[PDB]
RNA sequence: CAUUGGUGAGCAGCGAAGGAUUUGGUGGAUUACUAGCUAAUAGCAAUCUAUUUCAAAGAAUUCAAACUUGGGGGAAUGCCUUGUUGA
């Protein structure tokens, strides 16, 4: 499983995996700790810049996160890890197989709740010790005492008490002596979330049927009762800027705000996060600022701000609605295609099943930006025919880019599923282009290619017709008709003289682009599926249907190498920049690196999830892959 | 009137001066060590200086009435009755969606002089000066041609 | 940034000069911007001349005089590389010092260089005017403080008040006390009437960049981002020595009267608002005024300076002050 | 931000300091009785002397004004300055000013009020500090000459910029523009808060209610096409209706009757909101004139119901409440008058409620059906319920008579219901 | 003119927060 | 504690009546009036001139 | 006859609960992502400042110090250099 050429580097474009993020304050500034699968990333609240990432991937997925000043605690399976600046400092291993579920830190005690309704307490060996390390005791809540534990919370000014919140009711445990001081009355509806209020002795409890309860622990009595019919609360948070507001999140993806003093609704922010992916998984007010941070399972983190009231008087009543301030995001579903935008490793294009194309920056996370799909106005003056409701373009099956004429006109071609034309994009503008290329044979787009000079775009139809358009004007110029089945690959050499095509018929044709003549025709044994053309070396590799990669020398039109060993389809493959290796992925959950000079497999890997795509950097430093699971991109460093 | 009483708080005895932050809690400079009950009571005051006590917690509690209308507004978010349940259509707004055109499957070469929907089956009949009778099977997504019938020299008006 | 601030003698106008070259003259109370230059040059300090109508700016190599609206009026070719500026109001002289170690006095009324003096002590590090006698105090890199008058080619008095360069100097209104700070992390309060050292706070946490004295007598100190104020420090009795902390509540020790911390900013200059209880602070991100009760003179005298002066009063005062200009020669200890 | 922008904010804060003479001239020049040149010449003592007399005349008209003699119009108030006071003190002054603007809201036509408010404009600069409360109180006098003067001396807040044109303009603001000012939602919340204060103090008067009603009705009309805005309007304006209905004063309730009806026609609503509306309307219904307006409102609301159960019987609590405030004799009188509005759906619901809850009124059913012609679907529902009654309730002369009525008119429908039921 | 609705720049401000470290006590 | 600041009543120092003279406060502290001898000297010289 | 002149009145064609032009505000980027403050080998982040002082170290005959001037001719009174008189 361990490659001798490649090693994992990071995941790009993943901002949050749905686990509630944790907020920690260093002096004035605030930072946000977010979960990304098996690692966590720390973001600065002011600019949402990436600051730190955990050095190593945890053995099991992170479940809960709590941050306290420099130190960050991440809980995976039965182990609770302490991290400083993304460097593990110490590991708290619990003595039971039960997985930790919730995590609370107040003062020198650390509380970890396992799924077996057992609460472990750790303490600091010394009063000035930075983090708790020693094992103090173990408290367990039985089913008679209360139901499953929903969350562990600590209220201010409670000496060595932990407010355990259960589905049935709320309990108060004195960790120092491990005795149950108080059990709250039973609550009819299952509890889902808890939140300590800025007021004293009052903790906000979110139920499964749209109730929020300001339960007073000291008095053991309800104070207030909100109703949100037909909803499930997922998060709660109070505003500490001096105005008595409450933000209530819902699983449906809607965030509501109430003015407790006035008993009224300020506003509702609708569908801030997709309902499908868990909606508002976490929504927290920053301590003493008008800004509220929200996250969700759709791989997005957002921030909203409450502007000052416009009314010189009675500012309390006239409340501006919240305003989008800033955000960072990524794909909601695994990327389908990737490609390197630049000769350097700066920018990456990614297209996903979520019908969105993104530009990801390897050098910095902030630079990552989405390609807007707003269409340019038609030159003819005719009205563009489309549904009034705006819907994103279908996913991108194939893509091609060039940088010879960046900034002058469109330089990207993309094909869509079940769509009879290919759309253009402009990298410099980061916006869809003004040309659409039609196959002209009632066939769907299966291949897209561009000349090196950036002037010609080739579109391969499923009915065997290859069309050539001009990128700067989008006017059809020529059309080649050789294949009788779908063409699955097109490429043009660096000199723009010799052109090569391949189709499901298993035939490879050699065309002379300048004179428009068929130089020669080659038939292979099996249908061809994909093609990569290496312009420097004039070798191109075909992923045949018999689980073979065939290298052919365009100048001479002969098979030079044939690679065997794959146990299943070849989903994707790429050439090394120098023209010496081919890295191919297959459905047998492997990535094999093939040495073209010797024609044998020199390295092999077994990935847990099949790799849909593999792409070398033109420099040769990095190798990126996308997989059937995971919203991000795995980046690898070429140890060679 | 506290529901519960914690005895460990009456015995616990904490020093103040060890940490800088707690130093504010002293009442007199001689004082250096206090039992728990006063430590909690002092912590309560400092907490208030951080987050002032708002109006809603203290003065107000929930614990034919005139305020019926204001209540029902609070619970409901959607103030417009669902049109799915009602069996009259709304007056000014039409909820209308386009489908695939019926004639895409087999085009007409002359104007569509008449249209008709079969009483029970899902069929549509078209005619024109093309002198043809085209019957289409309207599904809304494909709309293929069931049959066609050419009537030589009989321009179709209806 | 950073921004150097100077207030008008009557407290009606504020002059700020960004280091990279944004000079702005404004009436801060009523929020009217009189002038705003965006000189693409380095400006070091600026001062208001006889009234708010004219101000001077010390640019990269020359000093320039400007009008109320921002028109330059003169380019002072003689003053080379001036770093600090001061204006003697009764005498109508503009004073300069800089990297040349030359003290140049220029009369604004006649436009003639009254006298130019050779300091012979390398670049000048600090400067302040004694309001009582209009004798100029220069610090130097050798740790001495020298007193100069236009009529004397040699310094009147030389005081050794530090072990390294003197970063700043301040003189009270009465012209009786002087506060000097050095690069040796030491503050020294001087009695300039008799030239006897009163206090020496030998060890400071960090070097003090600037010092200032209010009308009421508050001593102000700035150390990088910190700003600290002491009350009754300027006095002969021993108990008035500035102290940062009282040991066990000893009443005699003089703890700070007020303190403030600009988190990430290095203070550039401190200037009291003349007749209001406010302290101006220049720093990297702009200008800030702190509220310092008791700082300023509550009871101003309208004949001499008047914050509520109308334009007709301003022009009448501009002449009668010009008529009885004290000759430059009259300056003496 | 640029240096100029920040200094502008400093100027706006420092508007009323009167730093120099020129500033003192502009501030002192603003007036509601006098021109600029005379205004500059006057002194606070002369201005206060007129106000003290003017307040006395207002006191005779209304005793409540006499209280401000102890606070705002006292001889000590001459020496009182706002710029010199602390933050806590200015709030008490603002509260005193806001209370006075409420009392003077209804007496702007009288001459003395214009003198009395001059003292506040000159001494306390309400035209600069309490700008919002002054405009809100005098919004309904928009065509009056007094309102023109207010605009000239006042700097408009951000919410009132619709009037920016009409400052120092010969034409007074038109009726159409006032709809624009109310159209923005933010103003409605502001006006709602001011209106709420009036109800709490019972300071309302007919003219304010008339003008407040006319704007709110028009705002709905201007938003008839845009459904999504109308949805945002319901939380605000219906909330006002609940407050107006709480008021004891009848004219306040009648305004709630106007405003409720227009939404019901403007936007279809859920029955629960409609039913909730009835209970609020009927809780405080004591005045006869409000009582007449209520009954028309109740009937109009049900007509807007266009869903299943549109003619379902009222809930039991609602039925008992309705009969208490409207005996059977009253509704028969309402059914009598030839110019009645269409009320068939309510009578169908009110009809079925009797059969479920009140047996002894079953005779009244006969009278009610004769007076009004009900729709065929409504009649079918009545027949269906009465059929169940006969099976359960003991057979009565009135009960059979009600059938006998249905025998006479549309006999065939009677069989259809019987065929489907029995 | 209609009401101008401008998005004023919002920058962070210092706010005091209660620290739980004072809470834990040892006998 | 007890905080007090230099506090100017603008009405005292800028008259309300546009016709009225402006107030002229006066402080005789010598610290506010430096160069007592030199100023009187020039006023003697100018009187002679 | 021609307008690749202006201003309009209408078609053909394009055409999913509208289309087109202009504009204010904010947010993210425009260099390659190791967190805030301070008296910084650690504290604070609720600050302490009732230990923040003492001790130790620390002063070139460099006792030099315009490298900073638009050209020509001078410079009473100044200032620089040199010598001199008398204390
Ligand atoms: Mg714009
Ligand atoms: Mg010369």
């Amino acid at each position: 499983k361990n490659s001798k050429i490649f090693s994992p580097f990071r995941i790009i474009g993943n901002v949050s995996n749905g686990v509630p993020f944790a907020t920690g304050t260093l002096g004035s500034t605030f930072y946000i700790v977010t979960c990304v699968g098996k690692t966590f990333q720390i973001y600065d609240a002011n600019t949402l810049h990436l600051l730190f990432v955990s050095e190593k991937e945890t053995p099991s997925s992170i479940v809960a996160l709590s941050a306290h000043f420099h130190y960050v605690y991440a809980a995976y399976e039965n182990k609770v890890g302490i991290y400083k600046r993304g460097i593990e400092e110490h590991l708290l291993e619990l003595e039971t197989d039960a997985n930790v579920e919730h995590l609370c830190i107040f003062g020198d005690y650390l509380c970890a709740s396992t799924d077996d309704n057992s609460i472990f307490i750790y303490k600091k060996s010394d009063p000035q010790d930075k983090y708790p390390s020693e094992f103090y005791t173990k408290l367990t809540v039985t089913e008679i005492q209360g139901g499953e534990i929903v969350s562990l919370q600590h209220l201010a000014t409670y000496l060595n008490k932990l407010t355990v919140v259960t589905k049935s009711n709320v309990l108060l445990f004195n960790v120092r002596t491990g005795k149950l001081v108080f059990t709250s009355n039973e609550f009819p509806d299952q509890i889902t979330t808890a939140e300590p209020a800025p007021v004293l002795d009052i903790i906000a409890l979110g139920t499964v049927t749209g109730e929020v309860i300001m339960f007073n622990m000291r008095k053991g009595k309800r104070i207030r009762t909100i109703k949100i019919p037909q909803s499930r609360i997922s998060s709660l948070s109070f505003r500490t800027d001096g105005s008595s507001h409450l933000s209530v999140g819902t699983s449906s993806g809607d965030l509501i705000f109430y003015d407790l003093d006035r008993r009224s609704r300020i506003h509702v922010l609708k569908n801030i996060h997709r309902e499908s992916y868990g909606g508002v998984t976490q929504a927290t007010f920053l301590n003493g600022q008008p800004i509220i941070v929200t996250s969700g399972g759709d791989n997005s983190l957002k921030e909203y701000v409450f502007d000052p009231s416009l009314s010189q008087g009675s500012g309390d009543v006239v409340v501006q609605p919240p305003r989008y301030l800033r955000s960072r995001g990524g794909h909601s579903q695994p990327p389908s295609y990737i490609a390197f935008a630049d000769s350097q490793s700066h920018f990456m294009l990614s297209a996903s099943k979520d019908r969105s194309l993104w530009s990801f920056s390897l050098r910095k996370d902030a630079q990552s930006q989405e390609m807007s799909q707003r269409l340019h106005k038609k030159q003819d003056g005719g009205r563009v025919g489309g549904s009034t409701i705006k819907s994103k373009f279908p996913e991108i099956v194939a893509l091609a880019i060039e940088n010879a004429r960046i900034g002058e006109w469109e330089n990207i071609i993309t094909a869509h599923k079940d769509e009879k034309f290919a759309r253009t994009w402009d990298m410099r503008n980061k916006r869809v282009g003004r040309w659409t290329f039609d196959t002209t044979d009632d066939g769907f787009v299966k291949s897209v290619a561009m000349s090196q000079c950036g002037n010609f775009g080739f579109i391969g139809s499923s009915n065997g017709s290859i069309t050539i358009y001009n990128m700067q004007s989008g006017i059809l110029r020529k059309k080649y008709k050789l294949h009788k089945r779908a063409v699955t690959g097109i490429s043009l050499d660096g000199m723009n003289r010799k052109m090569v095509s391949c189709g499901l018929d298993g035939i490879v044709g050699f065309y002379d682009f300048n004179k428009s003549t068929l130089l020669g025709k080659l038939k292979l044994d099996a249908p061809i599926t994909a093609m990569v053309y290496h312009r420097s070396s004039d070798l191109f590799a075909l992923a045949l249907d018999d689980l073979s990669i065939v290298v052919i020398d365009a100048v001479t039109q002969r098979v030079v190498r044939q690679l065997w060993g794959h146990s299943n389809r070849i989903t994707a493959f790429d050439f090394s920049p120098e023209g010496r290796w081919i890295v191919s992925a297959s459905l047998d959950s492997t990535i094999r690196t093939w040495d073209l000079p010797t024609g044998g497999c020199i390295d092999g890997i077994i990935v847990d999830n099949v790799a849909t795509n593999v792409k070398f950097s033109p420099n040769g430093d990095l190798l990126a892959t996308t997989h059937v699971t995971g919203n991000g991109i795995c980046i690898w460093t070429n140890r060679a | 009137e506290a529901a519960w009483i914690d005895s460990d708080d009456e015995k616990i005895k904490v020093p103040i001066l060890v940490t800088n932050k707690t130093k504010k809690l002293r009442t007199s400079y001689n004082e250096s060590k206090i039992n728990g009950v006063h430590y909690i009571n002092r912590l309560r005051s400092q907490f208030e200086k951080i987050y002032p006590r708002p109006k809603w917690v203290d003065d107000e509690s929930d614990s034919g009435d005139i305020n019926a209308l204001t209540k029902i507004l609070s619970t409901t978010y959607n103030y417009k009755d669902t049109l799915s349940n009602s069996k009259l259509l709304p007056p000014k707004k039409l909820d209308i969606v386009r489908l695939k055109d019926a004639n895409a499957s087999h085009p007409s070469h002359s104007a569509i002089q008449s249209l008709s929907f079969h009483p029970s089956k899902p069929l549509l009949l078209t005619g024109g000066y093309d002198k043809t009778l085209r019957i289409y099977h309207i599904d809304g997504k494909t709309n293929h041609l069931v049959t066609s019938l050419h009537l030589v020299g009989s321009p179709i008006q209806t | 940034g950073p921004y150097h601030i100077k207030y008008a003698k009557n407290g009606t106008h504020l002059l700020i000069t960004g280091r990279k070259g944004h000079v702005a003259s404004m009436d801060w109370r009523k929020g009217q911007l009189r002038a705003e230059l965006f000189l693409n040059e380095t400006c070091h300090s600026a001062t208001y001349l006889q009234n708010e109508q004219y101000f001077a700016v010390a640019q990269k190599k020359y000093t320039f005089i400007y009008d109320h609206e921002g028109t330059e009026l003169h380019r002072l070719k003689q003053h080379i590389e001036a770093r600090h500026l001061d204006f003697l109001p009764y005498h109508y002289l503009l004073v300069t010092a800089g990297e040349t170690g030359w003290l140049k006095y220029h009369d604004v009324s006649t436009g003639q260089l009254v006298s130019e003096l050779r300091t012979k002590a390398g670049p000048t590090m600090a400067m302040a005017q004694n309001p009582w006698n209009a004798v100029m105090h220069l610090g130097h890199s050798n740790g001495t403080v020298s007193l100069w008058s236009p009529s004397m080619p040699e310094p009147l008095v030389k005081l050794l008040s530090a072990r390294g360069p003197v970063n700043s100097i301040a003189i009270d209104r009465s012209g009786y006390y002087m506060a000097t700070t050095g690069a040796d992390r030491s503050m020294k309060i001087w009695d300039i009437r008799n030239f006897k050292q009163l206090h020496s706070v030998e060890s400071l946490p960090t070097p003090g960049t600037n010092v200032s004295i209010s009308d009421t007598g508050l001593l102000a100190l700035s150390r990088g981002p910190h700003v600290t104020l002491w009350k009754d420090a300027l006095k002969l009795s021993g108990d008035s020595k500035p102290c940062f902390g009282s040991m066990g509540g000893n009443p005699h020790r003089n703890t700070p009267y007020m303190s403030h911390l600009f988190a990430g900013n290095k203070v550039e200059n401190l200037g009291f608002v003349p007749f209001e209880d406010l302290l101006g602070v220049g720093h990297q991100t702009g200008i800030t005024n702190l509220i310092v009760p008791g700082a300023g003179e509550a009871n101003y005298d309208a004949l001499e300076l008047n914050p509520f002066e109308t334009k007709k009063q301003r022009q009448e005062q501009e002449v009668r002050t010009l008529l009885n200009k004290l000759p430059a020669d009259t300056i003496t200890l | 931000s640029s240096l100029s922008d920040q200094l502008a904010q400093v100027a706006s804060n420092n508007a009323t300091v009167a730093l120099d003479r020129k500033r003192r001239q502009k501030l002192h020049s603003a007036s509601l009785i006098y021109n600029s040149k005379t205004a500059a010449t006057q002194d606070y003592d002369f201005i206060f002397e007129n106000a003290s007399k003017a307040l006395e005349e207002l006191s005779q008209i209304e005793p409540k004004f006499a209280i401000f003699s102890r606070t705002l119009f006292s001889e000590s108030s001459i020496s009182l300055d706002r710029n010199v006071q602390t933050k806590e003190e200015i709030k008490d002054l603002d509260n005193a000013i806001n209370a006075y603007l409420l009392l003077a809201s209804s007496k702007w036509y009288l001459a003395p009020t214009l003198h009395a408010t001059e003292w506040l404009v000159r001494r306390f600069q309400i035209h600069v500090k309490n700008t919002e409360m002054l405009l809100l109180s005098t919004l309904n006098y928009y065509q009056t000459p007094v309102f023109k003067r207010i605009l000239s001396i006042i700097k408009l807040p951000p919410l009132f910029n619709c009037l920016s044109n009409f400052v120092r303009s010969e034409k007074p603001p038109t009726a159409l523009t006032m709809i624009k000012l109310f159209n923005d939602m933010d103003f409605l919340k502001l006006y709602t808060s001011y209106l709420d204060q009036c109800i709490k103090h019972n300071a309302t008067y007919t003219n304010q209610l008339l003008f407040t009603t006319c704007c709110f009705i028009n705002v709905v009309a201007f938003n008839s096409n845009n459904d999504e805005k109308l949805n945002q309007l319901v939380p605000i304006l219906l909330e006002i209706s609940a407050k107006l209905l709480a008021s004891k004063s009848k004219d306040c309730q009648i305004a709630a009757h106007t405003i409720l009806v227009v939404f019901a026609t403007a936007l279809p609503l859920k029955k629960t909101i409609i039913l909730a509306a009835m209970e609020t309307i009927l809780s405080n219904l004591d005045a006869k004139e409000a009582k007449h307006s209520a009954l028309l409102t109740i009937c109009k609301l049900f007509q807007t119901l266009k869903g299943q159960g549109n003619v379902d019987q009222l809930p039991s609590k609602i039925f008992k409440l309705f009969d208490s405030k409207f005996d059977t004799v009253s509704i028969l009188t309402f059914l009598d008058k030839e110019d009645k509005p269409v009320c068939d759906k309510f009578i169908t619901s009110y009809t079925r409620s009797i059969a479920r809850y009140d047996r002894s009124k079953l005779n009244i059913i006969l009278s009610l059906l004769k007076k009004i012609r009900l729709e065929r679907y409504e009649v079918r529902l009545i027949i269906t319920d009465l059929i169940y009654l006969s099976e359960i309730l003991e057979d009565k002369s009135q009960l059979v008579e009600l059938f006998e009525y249905f025998i006479s008119i549309n006999e065939d429908l009677v069989l259809k219901c019987l065929k489907s039921l029995g | 003119p209609k009401v101008v609705r401008e998005a004023k720049k919002v920058e962070m401000t210092e706010a005091r927060a209660y620290n739980a470290d004072a809470d834990t006590a040892k006998a | 504690m007890k905080i007090k600041t230099i506090k100017r009543s603008a009405d005292d120092y800028v008259p309300v009546k546009s016709t009225q003279e402006s107030q002229m406060p006066r402080n005789l502290n010598p610290e506010l009036h430096p160069f007592e001898r030199a100023r009187e000297y020039t006023k003697a010289l100018n009187a002679t001139k």
